[PDB]
């Protein structure tokens, strides 16, 4: 099974700077040239939100503020400067068969 | 000079060589096109008339000089040589063509044996997005951009081709297929390696195999529904369909390619033996059985397409109409899943695809590398074995072209002009040298020697008269209207089709090139040096 | 929510070239075919042509090869066919329609516009009919084995056709209880559960085994 | 508009078992994967299993093999995950996810609402 790992566990995002959060995985994932590893959003009570296809592509009703690009073994979630508006944990899955896992995640806060 | 033995394995090494994959393609993908019965007709005109007398030409050829195809040459006509040399580029074009695609297939064997086949439903790997291939109760409907299950299949799971987009943008190397393609080479070694002596015990079951696993695939599509309407939609004459020229033109190339002369691989062949009062027997069953081999190998195909388009809804005519191979590999792989019988079918047809493929593959090298042993004694001597070890390698390196440069752009390109005007300039060349320099008095004279009798005042006239017209009509059809061609809604663009024009035009440069360079090098004036180049013996 | 708006009418010189137009709306264009009939006038329906504007591709009927040829801009959403060698015989209406892929059928259709200047089937009386009410059937014949490719129309006076039944047997959608059908192979039949004033126009037998698409005669219930 | 709408919450007593539904409408659910995963308060997501409607083909992993099964029909548009032998291990909320198709990597779109099975 692949196993997904991020770091840092808590990034202290001050309101108008940037945040990268990365996404370490003991495989390998590029099957078909296409990244089966994928971003969601979760505020409380809130449903796990789409954020990016394929680590790369935005999502639906995403905003523009959310990109991701990487090779290999290691992606990283590029965002543009965040709001306050922005809290939320973000999880790193991957849609490589047999299994489908996720990440430990990481909070991406103020 | 070793010799073969039993007069049958000849007889199932040639037919291995006569019938392939190709003939599972074109046949039944150009039959309905120009009228099902309509088109069979002069196909067994052609056949008659054109098929036979080139074929039995090339075998009675290298039964009396037993020299090869570069070696023969410097008996049959000393200007001619080069066409050994023509026959091996054009080798090396078709060495790769014809490799990669049992790649493609050995792809799905390996595959096959999964008692789920991976061809019906769009799970965890596919474009699922235009997937639908479920005929339910009208709950349902086909978009123009949609696609099945074995479409996606073969497309990016096979070539995986969506990494690159075109002949101007190449991609990558699939690991699947890069494995796939050395256990190819690898007992296509062997085979050859062995020596001839021992390729004769590998046609033994290549060759007959196939003709047991049409009958294991014609039962059972026979015995479902619509069966009737396939071999109907088939057989039923478009009989104004034959007034067109492309219904004549489509039924001499197929004979050809059917049969395959020009090729220098029947010409290896009867070099092996004397065949006293055997050749016109052996050859005569080969053309009837390869043209019959071939009714019966679309005659499956139909038939279980019948059976579908009782399940479809629809006719089988406006299904699949890209291609030949995307029709094979993509649409029969459906039915095989449809068929209750499904987990032992789909081993059955993708051995045989690849038995005859590689049949037929074996064949190939057995052509080339019988013509340059027979010239370089010294390599014959004692790096036979290490020779053959030089063209593998070297076939492999040719093959390796498609797979990594992203999928089937090679393929489709090079398949239109690596057997186009090069291999019917040489199979011409062959007749208008044996034929009218070569006194035809005298090359049936060096046949009725060895066989007993003489089919002259019959062959002859088709040989001097029907062949060099019937072989010219091929030539004269090409050069008025370009094949604009397609690949899955991606039109080609310009510099490609010149492209593989020019790969085609130069793959048979060198009997231009052979004479313009004897005649340089040969002492005298305009005439003699003419004279010593067309000198037999 | 799906429209087909063609152009107005016109008048052309015979022999000289003619055209018309066709914006489509409420569906992404690319994604159907856009295919044309022909209405020779006091005749039954003909299919014209088709076109991929995926790729420009087209194909059509025989008929057509000196007379007709197809074009899009998905640019814009238009369609466009142009006609040449007008003759008296093309007096006709001419429909824009919307097509998917496997039922070969016309989904919907344009409000037709006046030009001024294989497998066929075939059906029973054009005169059968009944009181208000009453259980109608119809008969159409093929000349070829379709399996279950068959579909049915209803053009009222002055108005387009539409698909009422779908594969022979079952009601499209937007159709009410009413009408149903049934058939196979050869035999297809075509009934009225309790028919309505409202019922009374012009049907069709359409043959969807194979193109090119052909229709029936034609035959009308009144009453 | 597309939406996934799971059942109502349910009180779990120790070794009982829940069922929970997901209705799938305004796309082609036969021909995508229905997914589920779990929320524990305090750690991050857990995979629970997946299906295909009109195969039945399921697969799982994170050892909720010999505590869930999952079914799927056709014909009512829903597809309904089993547990049994429940814990207090298993005080969560269940999430039902809508598996984008593969040429965008199976990001999975739309949610329900959860339901708390505690
Ligand atoms: C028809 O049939 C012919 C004869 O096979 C093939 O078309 C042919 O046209 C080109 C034109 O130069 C030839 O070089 C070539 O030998 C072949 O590909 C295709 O199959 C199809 O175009
Ligand atoms: C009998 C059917 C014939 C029609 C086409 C040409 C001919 C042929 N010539 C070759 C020469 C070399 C080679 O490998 C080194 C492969 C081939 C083949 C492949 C199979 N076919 C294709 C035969």
């Amino acid at each position: 099974d692949i196993v997904l790992t991020q770091s840092p566990a808590s990034l202290a995002v001050s309101l108008g700077q940037r945040a990268t959060i990365s996404c370490r995985a003991s495989e390998s994932v590029d099957n078909y040239g296409i990244s089966f590893l994928n971003w969601f959003q979760q505020k409380p009570g809130q449903p796990p939100k789409l954020l990016i296809y394929a680590a790369s592509n935005q999502g639906s009703g995403v905003p523009a503020r959310f990109s991701g690009s990487g090779s290999g073994t290691y992606f990283s979630l590029n965002i543009h400067p965040m709001e306050e508006d922005d809290t939320a944990v973000y999880f790193c899955q991957q849609t490589k068969g047999v299994s489908w896992t996720f990440g430990g995640g990481t909070k991406v806060e103020i | 000079r070793e010799t073969w033995g039993k007069k049958v394995d000849f007889l199932l090494s040639v037919i291995g060589y006569a019938v392939d994959l190709g003939n599972v393609w074109r046949f039944p993908y150009i039959c309905y096109q120009n009228g099902g019965g309509a088109f069979l007709l002069p196909y067994t005109i052609m056949a008659i008339f054109g098929g036979i007398p080139l074929f039995y030409m090339e075998l009675a050829l290298g039964q009396y000089h037993r020299n090869g195809c570069i070696s023969i040459w410097r008996k049959i006509c000393p200007i001619f040589k080069g066409i050994g040399y023509a026959i091996c580029i054009i080798a090396f074009y078709i060495a790769s063509y014809y490799n990669t695609i049992m790649a493609w297939a050995l792809y799905y064997l390996i595959s096959s044996f999964t008692d789920q086949l991976p061809w019906t439903s769009c799970k965890n790997s596919w474009n699922t997005g235009n997937c639908t291939n479920y005929f339910s109760e009208d709950n349902i409907t086909w978009t123009l951009h949609s696609t099945s299950p074995a479409e996606e299949f073969y497309t990016r799971h096979v070539l995986q081709i969506h990494r690159s987009k075109g002949l101007q943008d190449l991609g990558g190397i699939s690991w699947q297929l890069a494995l796939c393609i050395m256990l190819i080479f690898t007992v296509i070694y062997f085979s050859i390696w062995k020596g001839v002596k021992t390729s004769g015990k590998v046609v033994w079951v290549t060759a007959t195999f196939p003709y047991i696993a049409l009958s294991v695939l014609l039962v059972r599509g026979a015995t479902l529904p619509g069966a009737w309407r396939g071999v109907l939609f088939y057989l039923k004459p478009n009989w104004q369909k034959l007034l067109e020229t492309g219904v004549w033109i489509d039924a001499a190339a197929q004979i050809f390619f059917s049969l395959g002369p020009g090729f220098g691989v029947l010409l290896a062949f009867a070099s092996y033996n004397k065949f006293n009062n055997n050749c016109y027997q052996d050859a005569l069953v080969t053309s009837v059985v390869n043209c019959m081999t071939s009714f019966v190998s679309g005659f499956v195909i139909f038939t279980v397409l019948g059976y579908m388009a009782e399940m479809r809804n629809e006719d089988v005519s406006e299904v699949a109409k890209d291609a030949g191979p995307s029709l094979l590999f993509i649409t029969y792989a459906e039915a095989i899943a449809n068929m209750p019988a499904s987990t032992f079918f789909a081993i059955i047809f993708f051995l045989m695809l690849i038995t005859l493929g590689l049949d037929s593959s074996f064949a190939g090298l057995e052509g080339v590398i019988t013509a340059v042993l027979d010239e370089f004694p010294h390599v014959w001597a004692k790096r036979r074995e290490r020779f053959v070890l030089a063209v593998v390698i070297t076939c492999f390196f040719g093959s390796l072209v498609t797979l990594t440069f992203g999928g089937a752009y090679v393929v489709k390109l090079l398949e239109e002009y690596a057997t186009g005007p090069a291999v019917l300039t040489v199979a011409l060349i062959e007749a208008v040298a044996v034929s009218w320099f070569y006194g035809i008095t005298q090359f049936c004279r060096d046949v009725k020697e060895m066989l007993g009798f003489s089919p002259g005042w019959f062959w002859r006239i088709c040989w001097v008269a029907i062949s060099p017209l019937f072989l010219l009509f091929i030539i004269a059809s090409f050069l008025m209207s370009p094949p604009q061609l397609r690949l899955f809604q991606y039109n080609y663009p310009y510099w490609s089709i010149i492209l593989g024009y020019a790969i085609g035009t130069s793959s048979f440069i060198c009997i231009p090139t052979y004479i313009a360079y004897r005649l340089i090098i040969t002492p005298g004036t305009f005439k003699e040096r003419i004279i010593k180049s067309i000198t037999p013996e | 929510e799906v429209q087909l708006q063609q152009s107005g009418p016109e008048l052309v010189k015979p022999g000289a070239s003619v055209k018309i137009s066709c914006k489509a709306s409420g569906y992404t264009f690319t994604d159907y075919y856009m295919n044309w009939v022909k209405q020779s006038h006091g005749k039954s329906l003909e299919w014209i042509g088709n076109i991929n504007p995926n790729n420009g591709g087209t194909s059509y009927n025989q008929k057509f090869k000196g007379k007709a040829t197809l074009t899009v801009d998905k640019s814009s959403t238009t369609a466009y066919m142009e006609l040449r060698s007008l003759t008296s015989e093309d007096s006709a209406v001419y429909y824009c329609t919307r097509s998917p892929v496997r039922p070969y059928y016309f989904d919907y259709w344009g409000q037709g516009t006046t030009l001024t200047v294989d497998i066929v089937m075939t059906q029973s009386h054009k005169f059968m009919s009944t009181s208000v009410g009453d259980r109608v059937s119809i008969t159409c014949k093929a000349s070829q084995d379709v399996s279950t490719a068959v579909a049915w129309y209803q053009q009222k006076p002055g108005q387009s056709p539409k698909l009422l039944i779908y594969s022979a047997s079952y009601r499209y959608t937007g159709v009410p209880d009413r009408f149903t059908g049934s058939g196979s192979g050869t035999d297809f039949t075509f009934t009225i559960s309790s028919v309505q004033a409202e019922d009374l126009a012009v049907y069709y037998c359409q043959q969807h085994y194979s193109i090119p698409r052909t229709f029936g005669g034609g035959t009308k219930l009144e009453i | 508009q597309v939406q996934l709408q799971q059942s109502g919450p349910e009180l779990v007593k120790l070794g009982a078992s829940v069922r929970i539904s997901c209705k799938a409408s305004g796309y082609r659910f036969s021909y995508s994967w229905m997914n589920w995963v779990k929320q524990r308060p305090g750690k991050g997501l857990e995979w629970i299993g997946r299906i295909y409607p009109g195969d039945g083909d399921t697969k799982y992993s994170g050892k909720f093999k010999g505590k869930a099964t999952l079914t799927a029909d056709k014909s009512s548009s829903t597809v309904y995950m089993q547990l049994s032998s429940l814990t207090s291990e298993d005080s969560a909320v269940y999430f039902c996810a809508r598996s984008a198709y593969g040429s965008e990597g199976f990001a999975m779109d739309y949610w329900g609402q959860g339901t708390s099975v505690t």
